[PDB]
């Protein structure tokens, strides 16, 4: 078992690295959306 | 007949002198309304002659005139002179009511329905008849109080789509009731019989057949000068222009108050019959209330036109060769035909919003 | 755009087929059974015509019943049984000599409460059928009907207690103008027990096509 | 002890971080074409074709990208209510209240779909399914259970067993060696394929749960319940982080599911609408709306490019 702040922090810091990955979170142009 | 068509003359007396070719400036062709065929010979100063086409001297003088470019008719001034009075709003008023209710039929049937039944398709057929009829309706309200501001060929095309419309609803108004009685009666034989294919067939031939009933109109239909105001109406050929005569009004009539009202008490009546079965007062009275109130509506709506209209073509019996007593004859089936324009733009509030499940399609539309 | 093409009739195909199997469902009937201790309805299934879900398909009158029965599902009900939302009636059996055995009466009167009370089923009907008819007259001429129920009809007759059981299964709709029950008693002929079906079905059709066209 | 390792609550930790803001999404694609209302759908890995599930007995594949039809399978049970499409793409799992899950294999020759196997056996219904790999499956049944089967075999690999209430959903991890399972009894339980055990139990809930949805993560996950709420748990934390509640929403829950950066967690609930939240902040984000009727299925594309939405109003549309 381990603290739920270490867990929150793992949770927001994978977010973080992969909020670039996000189609929803960034309006993708035209071009760059196939729907 | 055509926003009544009210031609400007109807005379009833002809000649049985001959008169000059000097003494012709400009030619008028009579409507379909007056009791007899004739031509108005308009001469130098504003007095008119009349003439029979049967006569074989009065081709040659409506041939020579029109290769360049004795009695008075009764005018018909003072007809249109009190519809100037109130047609406009009426008929303004009438068509767009018809119009938002026709709308919000197609858009719910469109949205909401999405064409599930052959209920569904008769209804879209019957509110784009009641359309076109509307689209025809303001062109002339603008017509009854001015001069016709458009061509042979415009006319020509607003009449066509003016009966079609008309005729299309009325043969709808016949499928829907045909096809409660399959429901109705025929419940178990109407889950295989009632397809939306099957719909889609007899909707394009209720179309066809309209267009076929309304093909007679159009060719027999002109626009033509009288004097400086321009009017189109129905002027059929002087050698059988009485049995053409006679034909139309006879079809409307067929089509008016005995094929839908004998179709109805056909129809209705057995659906009122198997409505016993329901055992719910509450449902069952409602039920033959709307049945009623549909038949009463139809009556109201639609036995005074043809009235009006047995009453304009068959001047011989109940005579009414009077010029004034044709003044009113015109005015009644000005508001017949007004009053047969409320009854279609009504017919969509009486046929689907009275449903509870297009109302509940209605209000979600809404929000 | 040859791959294209190709694809967009595949999927005129696929959507001229599903068309076609939406017609051939709406033209058939799909009816639902439910009961306390067995919705086999046995009664109904004794007929010639004739795994959690039963399957029953039988033509009668140029109309095609489907029937579901569901006793195999043991899980909770209410999670199921909005599956079976736009059914054209639900036929519900009781055995009439199941009035003394034991709260078993009680627990089908509880379980038509609560079909009949249910949010999904407000529209469809309810095709009640009770069952072991010449049983029940051996049980209520031998045992009195004050076992089960408080009043018992008073006279505490056949013809008196079936009627109260009866007044009594329709007390449970509340919507008495929405929905309607069609009540039968289970004969040794299933001809005529089908033929109850066929008019229950014919007036739940009659109601559906008037809420349809707009009488209703 | 599970209080011991109680810290704070999410909130009080992640209020340092920039909130998402509003976001809305417009519709792209609109699938129609099922006579019947939808329940369940599936996303492919390729994010191309995806799988419906309706009363209709007739289950049809979409092609998201040009909104078509690819293949049409009749179902011999019209009570349906869970379905999973394979990563591979060459197995679509069917269930429902038959109580028999069916696999249908998608690449045929000359376009003949027949059932690739028949899995048997089901004291309840097919509440959830999901494939762990071509051969491994996984199902819910309606008695309690989970049960993991072999396509070539026919026969339970293994049985989960320990549920009080019926199980209504299940969720795999993307490492796809351990998944999760919520039942009716209020309790989100862990499971492993290779252990055959539960491994942990997260309560913490007063009604049914029939929504539940693994984290990109993979180390968290969101529960759907039906008293409009919906509750992350950790696995290795052993701590509710976050619960979703909103006075505007009373009804209940229908589908849950994560995005691909996980920020943004979607769940549709009966209001005939769909909400988007805030993953960390615990506050709404987006309504999407346009259901007639409750959105039934949820699902996300893996590379999550957009978010299909299907209801019972024979409808199921693409948001991005």
């Amino acid at each position: 078992r381990i603290k739920v702040s270490k867990a929150a922090a793992d949770l927001m810091a994978y977010c973080e690295a992969h909020a670039k990955e996000d189609p929803l979170l960034t309006p993708v142009p035209a071009s760059e959306n196939p729907f | 007949s055509l926003a009544a068509d009210t031609p400007t003359a109807c005379c009833f007396s002809y000649c049985s002198r001959q008169i000059p070719q000097n003494f012709i400036a400009d030619y008028f062709e009579t409507s379909s309304q007056c009791s007899k065929p004739g031509v108005i010979f308009l001469t130098k100063r504003s007095r008119q002659v009349c003439a029979d086409p049967s006569e074989e001297w009065v081709q040659k003088y409506v041939s020579d005139l029109e290769l360049s470019a004795c009695s008075e008719p009764c005018q018909k001034i003072n007809v249109k002179q009190i519809a100037a009075r109130l047609l406009p709003p009426l008929y303004s008023l009438v068509f767009i009511f018809g119009f938002v209710g026709n709308m919000l039929v197609i858009l719910i049937l469109i949205n909401c329905k999405r064409l599930k039944s052959m209920t569904d398709i008769y209804l879209l057929n019957l509110a784009i008849s009641d359309l076109f009829f509307l689209l025809t309706v303001p062109f002339w309200a603008h017509y009854a109080a001015a001069q016709w501001d458009f061509g042979n060929t415009m006319c020509q095309l607003l009449t066509g789509l003016y009966f079609i419309g008309f005729f299309s609803g009325i043969f709808f108004i016949i499928l829907l009731t045909i096809d409660r009685y399959l429901a109705v009666v025929h419940a178990v034989f109407a889950l295989k019989a009632r397809t939306v294919t099957f719909g889609v067939v007899t909707s394009v031939i209720t179309w066809v057949v309209a267009v076929f009933a309304s093909l007679p109109n159009i060719i027999f239909t002109r626009s033509q000068k009288e004097g400086l105001h321009y009017t189109c109406s129905s002027h059929f050929p002087y050698s059988q222009y009485q049995f053409w005569k006679n034909f139309q009004t006879l079809k409307i009539v067929i089509l008016g108050l005995v094929l839908p009202l004998l179709v109805m008490v056909i129809c209705y009546s057995g659906i009122l019959k198997t409505l016993l079965r329901c055992r719910n007062e509450k449902k069952r009275h409602r039920a033959v209330r709307l049945i009623f109130t549909i038949m009463i509506v139809y009556f109201l709506f639609w036995a005074p036109y043809n009235i009006v209209l047995l009453l304009n073509t068959f001047q011989e019996f109940f005579g009414l060769n009077n010029c004034s007593s044709s003044n009113r004859l015109d005015q009644a089936m000005q508001v017949t035909e007004t009053l047969g324009m409320t009854h279609c733009c009504i017919n969509p509030i009486i046929y689907a919003f009275v449903g509870e499940k297009f109302r509940n399609y209605l209000l979600v539309f809404f929000q | 755009s040859a791959e294209d093409k190709a694809a967009v009739e595949r999927s005129k195909m696929i959507d001229r087929n599903l068309r076609e199997d939406g017609e051939k469902a709406a033209r058939e009937v799909k009816l639902l059974l439910l009961g306390a201790g067995e919705s086999g309805k046995c009664t109904i299934v004794k007929q010639m015509k004739i795994t959690g879900i039963v399957e029953t398909h039988f033509t009668f009158k140029d109309l095609h019943f489907k029937m579901f029965d569901v006793t195999a599902q043991r899980s909770e009900r209410k999670k199921w049984i909005h599956c079976f939302e736009g059914v054209t009636a639900i036929i519900f059996c009781v055995a009439l000599s199941d009035y003394d055995l034991v709260n078993r009466m009680h627990a089908s009167m509880k379980l038509f409460d609560s079909i009949c009370n249910n949010k999904w089923f407000t529209d469809t009907s309810i095709i009640l059928f009770l069952n072991k008819k010449d049983l029940f007259e051996e049980k209520i001429k031998k045992s009195p009907l004050t076992i089960c129920y408080p009043e018992y009809a008073g006279s505490n007759t056949y013809e008196e207690a079936a009627a109260y059981i009866q007044c009594q299964f329709e007390d449970l709709n509340k919507r008495k103008d929405t929905k309607e029950i069609y009540t039968h008693f289970t004969c040794s002929t299933d001809t005529k027990n089908v033929q109850f079906v066929f008019d229950a079905v014919t007036d739940v059709i009659i109601k559906n096509n008037l809420k349809d066209c707009g009488l209703f | 002890a599970r209080k011991a390792c109680a810290d704070a609550t999410l909130s009080q930790i992640t209020n340092n971080i920039d909130p998402v803001g509003r976001i809305q999404m417009r519709t792209r694609r609109t699938l129609r074409g099922h006579l019947a209302k939808i329940y369940a759908m599936h996303w492919g890995t390729d994010s191309r074709l995806l799988v419906s599930a309706s009363q209709d007995g007739k289950l049809i594949i979409w092609d998201s990208y040009t909104t078509n039809k690819v293949h049409a399978i009749p179902l011999r049970s019209s009570w349906v209510m869970t379905c999973a499409y394979a990563p591979s793409g060459n197995y679509v799992a069917c269930g429902g209240l038959d109580n028999i899950c069916s696999i249908y294999n998608l690449k045929t020759r000359e376009g003949n779909v027949r059932v690739s196997r028949e899995l048997a056996g089901h004291t309840g219904y097919l509440s959830c399914c999901r494939f762990l790999d071509d051969n491994q499956i996984v199902t819910s049944s309606g008695d309690t259970t989970c049960a993991l089967w072999d396509i070539e075999t026919g026969q339970q690999t293994t049985t989960f067993t320990g549920h009080t209430g019926d199980v209504m959903s299940l969720s795999l991890a993307p490492d796809t060696r351990l998944f999760v399972s919520g039942a009716c009894d209020a309790s989100a339980k862990l499971w492993d394929v290779r252990e055959g055990m539960c491994r942990q139990t997260f309560t913490g809930h007063e009604s049914d749960i029939n929504a539940i949805c693994f984290f990109p993560n993979g180390n968290a996950f969101a529960t759907g319940s039906d008293d409009a709420t919906c509750r992350l748990f950790d696995l290795r934390a052993d701590q509710e982080l976050m619960t979703y509640s909103h006075d505007n929403i009373i009804c209940g829950i229908t589908s849950v599911s994560f995005s691909k950066s996980g920020r943004l967690l979607l769940a549709g609930y009966d209001d005939f609408n769909c909400n988007v939240w805030d993953a960390l902040k615990a506050d709404r984000a987006g309504v999407l709306a346009g259901h007639d009727n409750r959105v039934s299925c949820l699902g996300v594309t893996d590379d999550g490019m957009a978010v299909a939405t299907g209801s019972w109003d024979s409808f199921l549309k693409i948001w991005n």
